[PDB]
């Protein structure tokens, strides 16, 4: 069972890891500051049409 | 409730005087606190963006 638990462990993860994780292998909007803009004015309403 | 009903005559001629000049020291300007109205709302565009 040492001899399996060696030829296993070296056949599942024998290589190097798959999951890459580099931003270029991520989505491509991971790379924003979210730009926030506008207001919240709060004026009255107009008296003449 | 006190005095003699001579007295309440010179009391009542200097009170009438007085409630007319209560209506002079007070004015009638008006206008411009019932000119205004429940107006106010709020407004804007803000969105979040990449």
């Amino acid at each position: 069972y040492k001899h399996k638990f060696d030829l296993a462990a070296a056949n599942i993860f024998g290589g190097a890891v798959r999951v890459d994780v580099d931003l270029d292998s991520m989505p491509a909007w991971m790379s924003e500051k979210f730009i926030l803009q506008g207001s919240f004015s709060v004026t009255t309403a107009p008296y003449a049409v | 409730t006190v005095l003699p009903p001579a007295d309440f005559l010179h009391a009542w001629l200097r009170h009438c005087r007085l409630r007319d000049e209560l209506d002079a020291l007070a004015g009638d300007p008006s206008m411009l606190s019932r000119n205004v109205f429940p107006d106010m709302r709020l407004q804007g565009r803000v969105d979040i963006l990449t």
